[PDB]
RNA sequence: UGGUAUGUUC
RNA sequence: AUACUUACCUUAAGAUAUCAGAGGAGAGUCCUACUGAUCAAACAUGCGCUUCCAAUAGUAGAAGGACGUUAAGCAUUUAUCAUUGAACUAUAAUUGUUCAUUGAAGUCAUUGAUGCAAACUCCUUGGUCACACACACAUACGGCGCGGAAGGCGUG
């Protein structure tokens, strides 16, 4: 019924969280813009190593080649 | 706007190259390929302070006789981690982008 | 387009080949129709697993990717694949 | 190895010339090369395939190393699994004979050419 | 939009316009402003340095570099000062820009 | 019977709606279960209602885009 | 496409009320003759109306359990016997095409020049002069040796062995047009 | 679009049914099969020899050499070499074709014959005997022989041919010795043979 | 080794009787199971909070981008050129050669000959039907022929005659060129 | 680009192997240009068993080879 | 506007 | 070899080095046997340039190996788990000790594998070249013979 690109264009402007491949680095924060490469930009996002926090970052741009998935809160 | 045609530019550049494998490799630059497989001589390379792959790669190359002394390495494109230039050349001279101030004249 | 290397490979198809995986595995057999993307299908497969044993398969088929390399017989050494100045009898219209 | 490699060479410069080529692994090719592709997939004629033990490797970390040799022949490897490719030895035949040979070869050509332009007719 | 259906020679312009309002909004911001921005990658080696070219594959210019990594055996920082720098979109595991 | 391609599986698959458990990559990666809701060409599978359980205490994850690269192994649970 | 991902990206967009005339009801039924004669020397062009495979999935998951449309059906009957209409036609034309060749003037005029000269003893001559009126028609019909396909219309032959039968049996104008007639049978038998 | 470099043939846009069915058709396993023949033939008759380096030689070695004695050249016509390096040709092909099948005949009454030797039912490599048969799709193929097939299937048991004696076996073969070395063979046999 | 599915024959399979099996050895790299990067990678957020404020006071200031200046002023002067010939198009009912009649009757013939006269133009307009006025266009800045004019004659369908027939076949030879005639398109 | 060439395991029972270890043997009912398996009724050999669900479909990346393991 | 391969007759 | 039938297919595009100026064609584009500069390729050509080219006034030796021998050389390390029975140390899915029934796969290799070390033998390569068996050198060595192999620089 759904598909990822209008899944993910209304996923903009939302409190995300992006897991990595390496399960020490989690970042959650609000989604800018994704291009059609799905490249994340994110704002105000927080690292997350291995369910603890470290502190805040902000505007950081997350590349495709090392996520895992994006969920919604 | 691909930046291997600005490695174009930097032929006879007297350049290091450290590797995804670990290893650092100090020479000068003779040709690359557009899809970054670059070719270099009058070549040193070391693998500092481990990675046990990576001292059997520095040591098989003939020529170790733990720096390595070899005359030509061309080196594929997705083994290149990072390459250092020297801080003599002009970078705002070598980065014009003629074929990028072509495809904006043409727009 | 293709390219000598995989014209090479699709040349010697039915022929006692031996290939090495990315894991460590060193098949052996008779490639039955190797193809544009290296997935090549052998028959008769002695196998060399990485931990070191030695089984036999009777139908692989090994996708291009995880493929080290293939050897060749030997008679492949002298291939007009192989020839630099081979000219061109007069490409149809 | 007092080789002097070509200083201004490519891959279709550096034909018939028995490489030493690096993987990944460090299992060095010795052989060589006969074609290649824009991957980079180099057939081997003669090649041998030399490791490195996990015991030897203490003793190579910081003198006689045992490396162990296999011998394929007349492979084909990939251009995946490969890391760098170095000029190990010099062919047998010179560049004036290669290039009488591609002469004769050219001129081979040119009669076969004239043969099946004869055959059509 | 199909990528080989949009047209001829033009695709540059769609690159460009990517570049300017899409997920290279910080890349484009920190080339023209020159704030230092830090890359962690793929093998520990968090650079601090400043931006001087985009690239599609992320293959990003890089002038006065200040790299940091951590050994650990026991716990120790090793940095290093580079002038000139050419870093590969593949070993970059993320890039963060300062205010 | 006949054949089945494996993007007419995945479309049957998200039409039947039966409980999915999705595999990963080795032993970093973590075994989702959920509900598919979409996909596109390359394999960005989105799910619903998902548990993680690793590799031999569940947690809830919500809804997950997860992306093609990981994405190894699709049965229903 | 030469990279594959635009292939998969083609599939996703092909693949993702329902009585309109875009869709195909040949293929919503199955099985359009649009479709299997794509590639081949006898095609037809390129169907008009379009293909989906989501259609033909909830056509499946209709006639499954659900209902079943007799309008596509007939359409697609009407499809059929006019594309039988059109091969029987052809294959009329064929076996004119071989009796023209079997009457041919020449080879008449031989045969009448051979049975003009072939009337105990004389009845033993007549039966060697038909032997050789029967060897001479034997060699005339050897020159071609072209048989009629009952089925697809194609040319056969009697000597050829039979595996390349089985070759030819085995190719996409066969097996589409044998489903044709069975489709075809199938509806005649349904109607009547 | 492709091009055979053995037929010199070239083709349509490359498909792959007609790549595949390109590498099927005889002229192109005639052509394939002749070329490496010729090839084989040419790297193993050319005779690459080794350049030759002559030095100045010793003194006493003159002195000893040039009075030991000399030693007498033979040498042939032009007929008689090539007859002779065609007879050496044939010989050594003759070799290089033919094997040694006495196992083969001599294990015929075998009672696990038909399981291994018959090459058929043989378990690892009877598929790729059953699988291409060369299915001579021409008529003329499947009608110019007209002997018998004998084709021993593996259900054969010990029951049938209880006696190898009484179904009458063959005499095996003599060593067999060399053309050139027979005349030196004991023309006086030791026992009596009849026919 | 022995019997093959081969569609070659024995003597070709003599000639393919292929290498030895290869010697296996242990293997060194470790295998695909174990075949990752590294984990554990810790967050940017440490150098962010000590090393951000060590790196600022080394460098407070960052090096100019003379390429980027570069380009910068290259579309500034693309933008000041498309100003100016916006000012110079956007700025005829006031202009006192275009004060003829009106564009009915009013025809223009383009791309004539700079050294041209308006007597063999009024003979060549005059043909197909009577001209009432003819005005040759030039350049104020010099007094050259751009090859420009415009010829009003007395009815509208008699010049829509002319320009038809001066502009069907290639263009009217003018003496030097080939000007076309075509509407005033005021 | 090209089909690969698994129409003689249409209805035949083969083994996949998953990157050291994970041999999912299944029925092959369908494949693309992916190299993408399905299979019907899966099952995980371990050197113990483990049962896959009713149909699974199988990522051509983690796909190393496969066996044969019904005789064609 | 064509190519590749195969089977009959001269 | 001609004539005919059948099976499959009938094509991703654009271009051929770069920069500056002048002229022509109705801000943008194209052309110049147009001009200057850089770069690439080919053919010649020279730099007291850089490296190598094996005795014969002997029965040798340089480089690369043996997938060759002594050599089964010398020194080390391993060669399956579970249930139960007669005793049992015992936190285990009785682990440890002696014997056995049964259950799933079950590398061959222990003359095996790793490390160490010497001797012998045999393969591929060369200028196995022209004169002579000679007293030079702090500006350390008259590189001022005929070539060949590899390379650098410079010119047309």
């Amino acid at each position: 019924p759904v598909n990822p690109k209008p899944f993910l264009k209304g996923l903009v402007n939302h409190r995300v969280g992006v897991k990595l491949k390496f399960n020490s680095t989690e970042y959650r924060g609000t989604l800018v813009s994704t291009d059609n490469y799905f490249n994340l930009q994110l704002n105000e996002a927080e690292e997350f190593v291995a369910g603890v926090s470290h502190g805040t970052l902000g505007e950081i741009f997350i590349r495709c080649n090392n996520v895992l998935y994006i969920r919604e809160l | 706007m691909k930046l291997v045609n600005f490695l174009k530019k930097l032929r006879n550049e007297q350049v290091t190259i450290e590797l995804k494998n670990g290893t650092t490799v100090w020479g000068t630059l003779q040709s690359v390929s557009p899809q970054m497989n670059a070719i270099l001589t009058d070549v040193k390379l070391t693998l500092p302070q481990s990675n046990g792959i990576a001292m059997a790669s520095l040591y098989l190359t003939g020529g170790q006789q733990n720096i390595a002394s070899l005359q030509y390495i061309n080196i594929r494109g997705n083994t290149i981690r990072q390459i250092i230039l020297p801080d003599s050349l002009n970078l705002d001279s070598l980065l014009v982008d003629q074929k990028q101030l072509n495809s904006l004249r043409r727009s | 387009m293709n390219g000598i290397p995989v014209k090479l490979l699709n040349e010697a198809q039915g022929h006692i080949v031996s290939l090495e995986l990315t894991t460590g595995a060193t098949y052996r057999g008779k490639l039955v129709e190797s193809e544009d993307s290296m997935n090549v299908q052998l028959r008769d497969v002695i196998a060399t697993e990485p931990q070191g044993a030695v089984t036999h398969m009777d139908q692989i088929f090994v996708r291009g990717s995880q493929i080290k390399f293939i050897v060749v017989p030997d008679l492949l050494k002298n291939a007009p694949l192989f020839k630099k100045n081979s000219s061109r009898p007069m490409p149809p219209i | 190895s007092k080789i002097q490699v070509a200083h201004s060479s490519r891959l279709a410069n550096l034909i018939d010339y028995k490489l030493r080529v690096l993987t990944q692994d460090g299992r060095v090719y010795i052989g060589q090369l006969m074609a290649f592709d824009k991957h980079m997939n180099l057939v081997l004629n003669e090649c041998i395939e030399e490791r490195v033990p996990k015991t030897q490797l203490d003793k190579l970390r910081p003198l006689n190393i045992k490396v162990e040799k296999r011998v394929l022949g007349l492979t084909i490897l990939r251009g995946e699994q490969i890391l760098s490719t170095v000029v190990e030895d010099k062919p047998l035949l010179s560049k004036k004979e290669r290039l009488v040979r591609d002469k004769k070869e050219k001129k081979q050509a040119q009669k076969q050419t004239k043969l099946r332009k004869e055959k059509e007719k | 939009r199909p990528k080989h259906e949009l047209s001829r020679a033009e695709l540059e312009e769609l690159e460009e316009f990517e570049f300017k309002h899409g997920p290279m909004s910080l890349i484009n911001d920190a080339m023209v402003t020159r704030t230092p921005v830090i890359i962690s990658l793929r093998n520990n080696h968090k650079i601090i340095a400043r931006v001087k070219a985009f690239d599609r594959h992320c293959n990003m210019v890089l002038e006065n570099v200040k790299e940091l990594w951590t050994e650990k055996k026991n716990v120790i920082n090793r940095e290093r000062f580079i002038s000139k720098l050419f870093l590969r979109g593949d070993s970059v595991i993320v890039v963060l820009k300062t205010p | 019977k006949a054949m089945v391609p494996p993007i007419n599986c995945i479309f049957n698959f998200l039409q039947q709606q039966t409980p999915v458990t999705i595999w990963l990559f080795e032993q970093i990666g973590i075994r989702i279960k959920g509900k598919i809701v979409g996909f596109d060409e390359f394999m960005n599978v989105v799910i619903d209602e998902a548990v993680e359980i690793p590799v031999n205490k569940g947690t809830p994850l919500g809804k997950i885009l997860l992306k093609g690269d990981n994405i190894t192994l699709i049965t229903s649970a | 496409m030469s990279t594959p991902a635009a292939e998969q990206r083609k599939l996703v967009e092909q693949l993702m009320g329902l009585h309109d005339p875009k869709i195909c009801k040949s293929y919503l039924v199955g099985e359009c003759p649009y479709d299997l004669f794509q590639g081949t020397k006898q095609s037809l062009g390129k169907c008009p109306q379009m293909h989906l495979t989501k259609h033909k999935i909830q056509y499946e998951r209709e006639v499954k359990q659900g209902k079943t449309f007799p309008e596509f059906e007939r359409e697609y009957l009407a499809i059929l016997s006019r594309f039988v209409n059109e091969c029987n036609g052809q294959i009329s034309v064929a076996l004119q095409n071989l009796k023209h060749t079997a009457e041919e003037r020449m080879k008449i005029q031989q045969v009448t020049e051979e049975l003009d000269v072939l009337d105990l003893i004389s009845k033993r001559k007549e039966v060697a002069k038909r032997v050789r009126n029967i060897t001479e028609n034997v060699g005339q019909s050897a020159q071609q040796k072209l048989q009629v396909c009952e089925v697809c219309g194609a040319y056969l032959s009697r000597l050829d062995t039979d595996r390349r039968l089985a070759d030819h049996f085995l190719g996409k104008i066969h097996l589409g047009y044998v489903k044709m007639r069975e489709d075809y049978d199938r509806l005649m038998k349904n109607n009547r | 679009r492709y091009y055979c470099e053995y037929c010199h043939s070239y083709l349509t846009h490359d498909t792959l049914s007609v790549r595949k069915s390109h590498l099927v058709g005889k002229n192109h396993l005639r052509i394939t099969a002749d070329y490496y023949r010729n090839k084989a033939r040419d790297i193993i008759n050319k005779h690459n020899h080794k350049r030759r380096h002559i030095g100045k030689r010793g003194r006493k070695e003159r002195e000893n050499s040039s009075q030991n004695e000399t030693l007498k050249v033979t040498c042939l016509s032009n007929k008689e070499k090539r007859h002779i390096m065609h007879v050496k040709k044939m010989n050594q092909k003759e070799l290089a074709q033919t094997s040694i099948d006495t196992l083969k005949l001599l294990y015929d009454g075998s009672p696990g014959y038909s399981k291994v030797f018959v090459d058929a039912n043989r378990f690892d490599i009877g598929d790729l005997v059953k699988a291409s048969k060369l299915p001579q799709r021409a008529n003329e193929k499947s009608a110019h022989h007209s002997f018998k097939q004998t084709s021993r299937s593996r259900d054969e048991t010990c029951e049938s041919n209880p006696f190898p004696r009484l179904n009458n076996p063959k005499k095996l073969e003599p060593p067999k010795i060399l053309s050139q070395w027979s005349n030196t063979i004991p023309k006086t046999s030791i026992f009596y043979s009849v026919d | 080794m022995n019997y093959n599915l081969s569609k070659y024959p024995d003597d070709v399979s003599r000639l393919f009787k292929p290498r030895p099996p290869l010697s296996y050895k242990r293997p060194t790299d470790y295998p695909y199971a174990k075949r990752q990067t590294n984990p554990n990678i810790t967050g940017v957020a440490n150098l962010l909070s000590t090393s951000l404020k060590h790196y600022m006071e080394e460098f407070p200031e960052g090096s100019p981008n003379n390429h980027l200046q570069r380009y910068e002023d290259i579309k500034l002067s693309k933008i000041k050129n498309a100003q100016l010939l916006d000012r110079r198009l956007q700025n005829p009912n006031v202009d006192p050669h275009i004060k003829d009649t009106d564009p009915y009757r009013t025809i223009f013939i383009g791309r004539l000959p700079y050294d041209l006269d308006e007597i063999e133009l009024q003979k060549y307009f005059v043909k197909f039907g009577e001209i009432e006025k003819i005005r040759i266009v030039k350049d104020k800045i010099t007094q050259k022929s751009k090859g420009y004019a415009f010829i009003v004659f007395k009815d509208p369908i008699s010049s829509k005659m002319a320009f038809k027939e001066i502009g069907v076949h290639r263009g009217i030879q003018i003496k030097d060129r080939i000007c076309i005639v075509d509407i005033e398109r005021g | 680009v090209s089909t690969p060439e698994l129409k003689k395991y249409m209805d035949k029972k083969i083994l996949l192997n998953i990157n050291g270890s994970r041999k999912v043997a299944g029925i092959l009912r369908g494949y693309d240009i992916f190299l993408n398996v399905v299979l019907d009724d899966a099952m995980e050999i371990n050197g113990n068993n483990h049962q896959l669900g009713l149909q699974t479909v199988i990522r051509g990346n983690s796909i190393i080879s496969l066996e044969a393991l019904d005789a064609i």
